[PDB]
């Protein structure tokens, strides 16, 4: 229940419950299989 | 205490083969190789070889054919063997515990004179 | 079949082709996109000169002399004087664009040593005076030279330090920025394609560095031995999906 | 009038906290969020990311040969490296995954440990890298090494092995800070062969060291951090 | 093989002098150069390891310095103690050769 | 119920999941189950604490300073006096919030502002006095306070907050920057000119505060120390960066002080060492 009419006094919003790593740790154009040669 | 002391019989006839050894005390020769540095009187440092933490050596090149490094891991003994000697070996040996590869530790050294 | 190593990026009229590549990195995994009109704010009608703009320019080559420390240089700023790109950049108020980053540095299998071809969103460099000292602008906009590494400090200048990045970081913490490596053992080609990042749609690009390149030698050129002891390294910029909006007249930089 | 009692913790300001409070700005619009590309939603997204360790910390110095792990050429059964993996501490401190470990004081998971060779591509070295688990002492010789959990790691077209150092550690998490009752054990790199170089190559040839973090990897009970600190209020 | 090239030969100087001596590698060390001092009838010492770098219990009035295949030993304001023969060594690979040699004399 | 480990076993395989090649950029996403021989694990665990959302969003401290209730009269500016007090607000003063906001290039957040004061009579007071604090949020345009007590206290547009000192403040502000994201770091300058600042920008700017005590003054003299606290909230982070690792010298650059320490930490032996 938000008391208050702003959305910025509403609390926090929780875990957001994505956790996409895969545009950190493999930002590579060409897919690389785990367990493929990398540069064949 | 690291201590790496020298032992020689300083006093060799020339053609002869040299026994130095230098007993280790405060390490394990299977952990840290051991360098070889003599220093004839008057002039400067020269690089003997080293023998690394497990067995394999390198000697100075135009020292290969007659200096060759052993030692033993149990008994902490590293041995320098200079066959064929001449009268410019006349030095004293140093020994040291290898420290990033450095050398260091030098041990207080041994005068060997070749001489007959 | 097809290899991995044999690329080929065409752009514009310019063509690169790379035999002993690695798999090329795009930036968050985002493609290089025009403005939506979700995203859009200024009214303008952008203008899209793409095949004229959008092709690769390559900079002056870096000879790496390993005693190098490495070379910086600032998008847009380093092709503020390439052709038509150059021109649109001062001409307009506004720009945005992605780029194909390309990095070339080849050797012989005899050769070793390790380059980190590094893309940094708002590098935001460090004065080599600390305190409240900033750096001057025409030391931020160096334009195709870059800003070479290992070269003294300079009043006004940045921190040349490459340990800390330039901006108080450490090194090894690079690779959390999209990056490759030029490894001679393996590859002789970076690519690294670009999205525009900027917490503006669109912005002014004489006055903002949106992105830098950073090219740092990690482990030390080691030539055979008799060998050249140096490594010419080519960066090759190539702007992508790239808008110009708010046409006025020739804006006059410092220089 | 609702009749109401107070409880203890009235008017407290614990910091940690999240209730609703008025705005000081009513009816204000913020500025339409853009698409930006590289968010984040979690930490631990960005420790799976590798990044160099500087295993070279040898120097009285901050400076790139701190990152590089030597190699020689004639040097049979050696040991290359060697670290404890108190991920908050030592050669990881500075490190991404330590750098954000150190918020937090509680770690479980498994590491990634990632070498990068960079010699000449006619040049030739196996390695084996191990992992030591807690209650043993950091191994000595390579044959007390291999006893634990390792990798043997030719060097050839791929330059990079990637080793786990699977989690061991039946207290759930160990901590971030060093302690001994919650020490992960040892990182040993040994020559398994040799490192062979082609003619007309001398020298040292280099490896690099990446750690970050396997999907299994877990950070709880969020703390203040020893790397950054403060005498003074900054100014503008 | 590495030839070190120290130089001079000789440096006479007094106490609280600066003096620098240089080796000069007909390779590139990459910075794996110690630099000893050796009194008059004792073991080496290790200064510097790394070419820069100051070894355990050193002074710092010793600096090292230089990249790639020259390199300087600096001394700011000389003791009595820092009198000697001072020697290079690069530790690339292997030979590990010394270069020639500076004795520090006192005028 | 996710899965930590899956059950592997014994594999002579041409897949190698563990040889790969770092100079491709990317982290391959290599398992327990692809070197050892593992067993079936669960997580039991969701993540929720390293959200950065959880991990922007607690209250840091991002001010201390003082305003004194004290006699005006013969005063000349009433800043140097401390009878009020200014802050251009930022979170970049305090290293503790600064290195956590600068893991990220960009950020967004709807503010959330706890302004603690607590007061003190150094010498020579028969009692403590009952203060009250204005904090005025004071953007930029607005009439700064020049005097503790003329008209731009009224505040009729501002946003004022009163309490009493020994209580405390709360209140939240919305996302106020102008762009679609706080810059926590700016490569670049807000215009192109020789001479102007570097990475000083407008687009972390977050308002100000001014601080008066409201009371008129006593026979004592009262040292009223403000503690502005700031909790994020509803935080947005974009593009992950290298973290801080030399101390910080000023706020809203990236400088590093001359001389500085080995971040690094040296170790005792060798690198063979543990």
């Amino acid at each position: 229940i938000n008391y208050y009419k702003d959305a910025a006094s509403t609390s926090s919003a929780g875990q957001s419950l994505s956790m996409d790593p895969s545009k950190f740790t493999e930002p590579v154009k060409d897919l690389m299989l785990k367990g493929a040669p990398a540069l064949n | 205490a690291v201590q790496l002391a020298e032992s020689g019989p300083a006093l060799v006839a020339p053609s002869q083969a040299l026994s130095i050894t230098c007993t280790v005390a405060g390490f394990s020769l299977t952990a840290y190789g051991v360098a070889w540095v003599r220093q004839p009187p008057g002039a400067g440092l020269e690089w003997l070889g080293a023998i690394w933490a497990a067995g394999a050596t390198d000697y100075n090149a135009a020292l290969k054919s007659r200096a060759s490094i052993a030692k033993d891991n149990s008994k902490s003994q590293v041995f320098l063997a200079m066959a064929s000697l001449a009268t410019a070996d006349t030095a004293a040996y140093y020994c040291a515990r290898e420290w990033d590869a450095y050398g260091d530790y030098w041990g207080q050294g041994t005068t060997v004179t070749v001489s007959a | 079949g097809y290899s991995d190593r044999v690329q080929q990026i065409t752009l514009g009229n310019s063509t690169i082709t790379t035999q002993e590549a690695a798999n090329a990195v795009v930036c968050y995994a985002e493609w290089p996109e025009y403005l939506p009109d979700v995203d859009a704010s200024d009214v303008n009608k952008t203008s899209k000169p793409d095949t004229s703009v959008c092709r690769f320019y390559t900079l002056d080559s870096k000879t790496w002399t390993t005693g190098s420390k490495g070379w910086c240089w600032k998008l847009p700023d380093a092709l503020k004087d390439m052709g038509v790109f150059g021109q649109n950049m001062f001409f307009h108020s506004l720009g945005r664009s992605g780029y194909t980053v390309h990095v070339q540095c080849n050797a012989t299998k005899f050769h070793s040593g390790c380059l980190l071809v590094v893309v940094i969103p708002e590098h935001q460099l460090a004065s080599h005076e600390g305190g409240n000292v900033s750096v001057k602008y025409t030391f931020t906009h160096p334009g195709e030279r870059g800003i070479d590494l290992s070269s003294a400090n300079e009043v006004g200048g940045p921190v040349k330090d490459v340990i800390y990045n330039m901006n108080g970081t450490l090194l090894g913490n690079l690779l959390i920025f999209p990056h490759q490596f030029i490894n001679l053992r393996t590859n002789n080609t970076a690519t690294i394609v670009i999205p525009y990042i900027n917490s503006v749609p669109i912005d002014s690009m004489t006055r903002h560095n949106n992105v830098s390149l950073m090219v740092i030698p990690i482990a030390p050129l080691t030539v055979p031995t008799g060998a050249t002891p140096s490594l010419p390294i080519t960066v090759t910029i190539a702007p992508m999906c790239t808008e110009f909006s708010g046409i006025r007249s020739k804006s006059i930089v410092p220089q | 009038g609702l009749p109401t009692t107070t409880l203890p913790g009235s008017g407290q300001f614990l910091t940690t906290d999240d209730r609703q409070s008025p705005s000081a700005l009513p009816n204000y619009e913020p500025t339409p969020r853009i698409h930006i590309p590289g968010k984040v939603h979690n930490l631990l997204e960005i420790i799976q990311v590798d990044t160099l360790i500087p295993m070279n910390n040898t120097h009285t110095k901050d400076e790139v040969n701190s990152y590089l792990i030597p190699l020689n050429a004639n040097r049979q059964n050696e040991q290359v490296f060697g670290t404890n993996l108190f991920i908050g501490d030592g050669v990881f401190k500075t490190t991404l995954l330590g750098e954000i470990v150190q918020y937090y004081t509680h770690w479980s998971g498994s590491l990634r440990f990632s070498l990068m060779y960079t010699g000449p591509a006619l040049s030739s070295a196996k390695l084996i890298l191990a992992y030591t688990p807690p209650g043993a002492r950091g191994p000595q010789d390579r044959r007390e090494a291999m006893l634990g959990t390792h990798v043997v790691w030719d060097i050839g077209l791929q330059s990079t092995i990637v080793m786990t150092i699977p989690w061991t550690s039946g207290v759930q998490f160990r901590y971030t800070d060093p302690d001994t009752y919650t020490s992960a054990g040892f990182l040993s790199c040994w020559y398994q062969t040799s490192l062979i170089l082609p003619p007309e190559t001398t020298g040292q040839v280099y490896l690099l060291s990446f750690i970050s973090a396997c999907p299994d990897f877990k950070l709880r009970l969020m703390k203040d951090t020893q790397t950054i600190s403060q005498t003074v209020a900054l100014t503008e | 093989d590495i030839v070190l090239t120290q130089s001079p030969a000789a440096l006479s100087a007094a106490a609280g002098a600066t003096v620098a001596a240089t080796c000069r590698a007909s390779g590139n060390i990459h910075n794996a150069l110690a630099w000893y001092q050796q009194k008059a009838g004792k073991s080496p010492q290790l200064l510097v390891y790394a070419a820069a770098a100051l070894a355990a219990g050193v002074p710092s009035r010793f600096s090292g310095s230089g990249s790639g295949t020259a390199y300087a030993l600096a001394i700011n304001s000389l003791a009595a103690d820092d009198f000697g023969a001072y020697y290079c060594q690069h530790f690339w690979s292997t030979p590990y050769t010394f270069g020639g040699g500076t004795k520090l004399e006192i005028k | 119920q996710t899965v930590a480990s899956i059950s592997s076993g014994p594999k002579h395989t041409q897949k190698v999941p563990i040889l790969t090649a770092n100079e491709t950029g990317a982290t391959m996403p290599v398992l327990p189950s692809d070197s050892i021989e593992t067993r079936t694990t669960y997580m039991h665990f969701n993540g929720s604490e390293t959200d950065v959302e959880c991990f922007l969003g607690r209250a840091a401290c991002v001010h201390v300073t003082e305003i004194q209730n004290k006699d005006a009269t013969g005063i000349d500016n009433h800043r140097e006096a401390k009878l009020f007090n200014d802050w251009k607000i930022n979170l970049s003063s305090l290293v503790q919030l600064r290195k956590k906001l600068e893991l990220f290039t960009y950020v967004r957040f709807d503010s959330e502002y706890t302004i603690l004061a607590t007061a003190s009579q150094p010498d020579s007071a028969n009692y403590s006095s009952n203060l009250v604090v204005q904090a005025m949020y004071v953007p930029p345009g607005a009439p700064n306070p020049k005097e503790w007590d003329d008209y731009t206290w009224q505040s009729a547009s501002n946003p004022s907050v009163f309490f009493k000192v020994g209580d405390t403040s709360r209140f939240s502000v919305p996302y106020v920057g102008l762009a679609s994201a706080y810059n926590c770091f700016y490569d670049g300058y807000s215009h192109d000119d020789a001479e102007t600042q570097y990475g000083i920008t407008v687009l972390n700017h977050m308002g100000s505060m001014a601080f008066r005590i409201v009371n008129e003054h006593d026979e004592h003299k009262t040292l009223v120390k403000i503690r502005v606290y700031h909790r994020a909230k509803h935080v947005e982070a974009w593009i992950p960066r290298a973290p801080r690792a030399l101390p910080y010298t000023s706020i809203g650059r990236t400088n590093y002080p001359k001389n500085t320490e080995p971040v690094i930490k040296k170790r005792k032996g060798d690198i063979k060492s543990y």
